[PDB]
């Protein structure tokens, strides 16, 4: 039934808009089928097993075309594919690394609690197995342990079907967190600590840092500023604002007994 | 039935009569403390 | 008051609170703490 | 046959108050809540939860539920003669032969107080007639000929949702009896529904039941059904805590004074599992000091083991032994050595407590503790030693805690500045920290900053005691 | 995540999103609260010819979140299938607040001599003259003169 849904099955990219022909075909799948109100009778969900398959391959298209709204789109589709109440499905092929795509994208965009709802939705397959998840979670333990060099130790082997863009964004979250954490409260660094904490010895990008953050490139030398803190005294008057506080404070002690 | 909940729900606000029952009793109490 | 999820759920022991403020610290050892005198 | 007179007495003492007295407390009463027999009946429901309820065995089978559910009638003032019927039927258990007429014959017994006559108009008698028989049936979940009948009895309680939603047709505030009973019985709904499987369309039951209690009768229903919804989203996968993040409408009068306590506990577990130290530990602390009593044996204990997991994750906790029930000791055989592993800085013991007690750690099921507990060990080290010495070296602390290199000690000190505990900087040639402590920080105008909150909090509680002095 | 599936800028995938809405909106009450902005995008777009349904699920999600004056705005924006409903929670509480706005509006405009009023928005008066005929043809005119009280 309905043969030509499989028209982009095994060659993955001749174009962008022939995947748009497949998008029109999945548009007709949304016209005719609509996966979410479909309750049971699990032979009207076997073409939806096929839809799970080719929309995992569409998530591979979303990382192939770099489209992040399409990435979160098809990833929310996969999230809904584990969410509809007929959970008794055939075991998903790209299950191990769709969680990893989502998790490494999350790790790139610096989230704070969706990491832990990821640690709660499927916890039991994290420590025993699933290197696409077992390697990012202990990798996060190593990232907030204190090593941006475990990045490269790991990058020894993490393509993991096009996590390459996400580990490039991970290099970006190395470098802009260096832009923060290069002198948070340091004395001074030199060329060699730039060479250690930063990488790629001198592009116009650390020169762009020195000419982009309001920075003094000292004589083979670095400083955040001439005082690093913009001289805190905060006003030199802590009195009259708390005098206004005394006004409304005595006022609230008034009208009450 | 549109406005026909609201007056009876403002009658639900009539603990003002009981908190002011304590207040009017205290009015009587300390006013006749004074008069005593 | 059991109305929640829960219907499925100083002899040597308050000295153990200061002793677990002490358990990682110098059990008795008495020689070490008497022989730190004579190594100089 | 001499003990069943004690259920014979307490049964009549219950529905005397409930039926006659709270029906007279429903007729014209409830200025705020003059249905004091409602709280009396919830006290007796706690009394039937202490004791056996009425007729689980009681040396016989099935005496009271076929008996008293007949003939209420609410009529001409000789309905105390129907009460005399209720009283003088009690020669059957002592004298005559008892027979089985519960859990099977109850299906027309519930329709008897409707098919006698047009009894009365109010729903708390109907909630009585479908609660006071059927709550004595729920706590025997032996899953054989008893749990399908809890299931159908709470389908009659779903008909009580229907006759809570479409009875008195607007604004007669019998929800300050039926939501007070319905808190209990909807918890027992969730219990019996999830003794077998997760509940799926009962989620939408609960959603629309929260919806119907929005403004017209917003009294003890919203917070309790929200506890139901919260523990629903707690027991299963964790997707709709963003619903509380977008629809935070969680603030009633906080009426039952323990519902709010355990509510703050459950949402403390939420913020513990979202991500939090500070706000989560302070609402855990407020629920801890808002433990109502210890009049219920060892029920604070397991829930406290899971309560102070975040305080363990602080690293600034000693041994917790003042809480320890001696019957909890054989279950905290992992947990005692776990807080010992918090006090110790050993790494092989940090993973050997895991290698020794991973099954009880799964009984916790909250490996968010172990995903940051190593980081907690190194933060305990940095807090102690950075509070200890003014100008320490990173090598001293590093190869005192086995770091083996300067640059990961640099990343530790750097992420500790980023986490902001101490000033400590690096005398940058090859590391070798140059640093300081912080005394002479400030001590005079800074207390009186917080003293505004001190005494403004005090005057808030002044006015609250004023508005509480208003009550007699 | 049901709103990121809307990059197709026609209404013809907004309709599939609404076919997801009227299926699982009570489960996804958490989801639409962020999507308030794109529901606004749907209401502002006159080329979106289903803007009636945009204002429908707008007043639905605002009835969920507890917005009531914007529930009134998009309740008027909901259209002609709005007043006709006989449902017992949603439509009658929001037409309660709507004709409450009608009577307080007729009080304020009865406090406003000779015009300069706020005009009748184009989805008032529906159950006024339709439930008014229920009150009339139910042959007890006490509501039929109660509106005459309420309008001054």
């Amino acid at each position: 039934m309905y043969e030509q849904l499989k028209g982009e099955w095994n060659r993955k990219s001749p174009n962008l808009s022939k995947c748009g022909e497949e998008l029109g075909r999945l548009k007709l799948v949304l016209l005719e089928l609509n996966f979410l109100p479909t309750t049971g009778t699990k032979l009207t969900k076997q073409q939806l097993i096929l839809a799970r398959d080719i929309l995992e391959i569409g998530a591979q298209w979303s990382i192939l075309r770099k489209d992040i709204p399409s990435f979160e789109r098809y990833m929310a589709q996969l999230k809904c594919y584990y969410f509809d109440y007929k959970e008794q499905l055939p075991e998903s092929a790209y299950m191990h690394q769709l969680l990893g795509l989502n998790l490494l994208f999350l790790l790139s965009q610096n989230r704070v609690a969706e990491f832990h709802t990821e640690l709660e939705r499927l916890p039991a397959k994290d420590i025993q197995t699933n290197v696409y998840i077992k390697h990012p979670v202990s990798l996060e333990q190593y990232l907030m342990e204190g090593s941006y060099n475990k990045v490269f130790l790991a990058k020894g082997n993490i393509p993991a079907e096009s996590y390459t863009f996400f580990i490039d964004i991970l290099l970006d979250t190395i470098r802009d967190e260096i832009a923060g954490c290069i002198e948070k409260a340091y004395e001074k660094i030199l060329f060699t600590e730039a060479t250690r904490i930063l990488f790629f010895n001198t592009p116009k990008k650390m020169t762009d840092y020195a000419k982009k953050r309001g920075w003094v490139l000292g004589p083979n030398n670095y400083y955040s500023f001439a005082s690093q803190q913009q001289k805190p005294e905060d006003t030199t008057i802590p009195s009259t604002e708390l005098a206004k506080q005394v006004i409304e404070y005595a006022r609230q002690l008034e009208m009450i007994v | 039935y549109l406005s026909k909940i609201e007056e009876l729900q403002l009658i639900v606000n009539d603990k003002s009569q009981n908190l002011r029952r304590l207040q009017a009793q205290r009015n009587e109490l300390n006013a006749k403390v004074r008069l005593l | 008051m059991s109305e929640k999820k829960q219907p499925v759920d100083e002899d040597n022991w308050d000295d153990d609170n200061v002793e677990d403020d002490f358990s990682n610290q110098l059990r008795a050892e008495l020689e070490k703490h008497g022989y730190k005198m004579e190594t100089s | 046959p001499p003990p069943p007179p004690a259920p014979q007495d307490v049964e009549m003492k219950e529905e005397a108050a409930t039926g006659g007295g709270s029906t007279g407390e429903a007729d014209g009463k409830t200025a705020a809540a003059a249905a004091e027999h409602s709280q009396r009946e919830l006290d007796t429901v706690t009394l039937e939860d202490i004791k056996e309820h009425v007729k689980q065995l009681e040396k016989a089978v099935s005496g009271k539920e076929p008996r008293f559910v007949l003939r209420a009638l609410r009529m001409l003032p000789s309905t105390s003669r129907r009460l005399n019927h209720y009283v003088l039927y009690k020669a059957v258990q002592g004298f005559f032969t008892s027979n089985n007429a519960t859990r099977d014959f109850l299906l027309p017994f519930l329709e008897e107080p409707m098919d006698t006559e047009a009894d009365l108009q109010f729903r708390p008698r109907t909630g009585k007639a479908a609660s006071t028989p059927l709550l004595p049936e729920v706590e025997a979940y032996l899953q054989l000929l008893v749990v399908i009948f809890m299931m159908n009895s709470k389908r009659y309680k779903e008909a009580q949702k229907i006759s809570d939603d479409l009875m008195q047709k607007i604004s007669t505030q019998n929800r300050r009896a039926l939501d007070l009973v319905a808190a209990k019985c909807y918890y027992y709904h969730a219990r019996v529904y999830e003794f077998l499987d997760k509940l799926d369309v009962v989620r939408s039951f609960l959603h629309a039941r929260l919806r119907t209690a929005t403004l017209r009768h917003d009294a003890d229903g919203q917070a309790t059904l929200l506890n139901l919804l919260l523990r629903n989203y707690l027991h299963y996968s964790l997707y709709d805590q963003a619903e509380k993040l977008v629809s935070k409408s969680v603030f009633p009068e906080q009426a039952n004074n323990n519902e709010w306590a355990r509510y703050l506990y459950y949402t403390g577990r939420i913020k513990a599992i979202q991500l939090e130290y500070s706000e989560a530990r302070r609402t855990m602390t407020n629920a801890l000091r808002k433990a109502p009593q210890h009049t219920a044996v060892g029920f604070k204990q397991t829930v406290h083991k899971l309560l102070i997991v975040v305080e363990l994750l602080l690293g600034e906790i000693p041994d917790r032994l003042q809480f320890r029930q001696p019957s909890l000791k054989r279950s905290l055989m992992p947990y005692f050595l776990l807080t010992q592993a918090v006090r110790t800085g050993n790494l092989a013991k940090f993973n050997q407590v895991l290698d020794q007690f991973g099954e009880k750690f799964q009984a916790d099921g909250t490996y968010t503790l172990i995903i940051r507990l190593r980081h907690n060990v190194i933060k305990t080290g940095v807090r102690m030693i950075s509070l200890s010495y003014s100008r320490i070296s990173l090598a001293d602390i590093a190869q005192k805690l086995q770091l083996d290199s300067p640059e990961d000690a640099e990343f530790i000190v750097a992420k500790a500045i980023r986490d902001g505990v101490i000033e400590a900087s690096i005398n940058h040639e090859k590391g070798y920290v140059q640093s300081k402590e912080m005394i002479d920080i400030y001590s005079t105008r800074e207390p009186q900053l917080a003293f505004h909150q001190r005494i403004s909090f005090c005057l808030d509680i002044h006015n609250m005691s004023v508005k509480a002095m208003r009550f007699p | 995540g049901i709103i990121s599936l809307l990059d197709e800028d026609e209404p013809q995938l907004k309709e599939f999103a609404l076919h997801k809405l009227n299926a699982v909106v009570n489960d996804f009450w958490a989801e639409i609260s962020e999507s308030v902005d794109k529901i606004e995008v749907l209401y502002e777009d006159e080329g979106f010819r289903s803007r009636q349904f945009a204002a429908l699920v707008a007043s639905k999600v605002f009835y969920h979140l507890g917005a009531f004056e914007e529930s009134l705005n998009y309740a008027l924006g909901a259209g002609d299938l709005f007043n006709v409903n006989d449902n017992s929670e949603y439509v009658e509480t929001i037409i309660a607040k709507c004709i409450d706005h009608y009577t307080k509006q007729c009080v304020e405009n009865a406090d406003l001599p000779e015009g300069e009023k706020k005009p009748i928005d184009q989805r008032l008066e529906g159950i006024v003259n339709k439930m008014f005929q229920r009150c009339l043809d139910d042959h007890k005119y006490k509501q039929a003169i109660g509106i005459a009280l309420e309008t001054r």
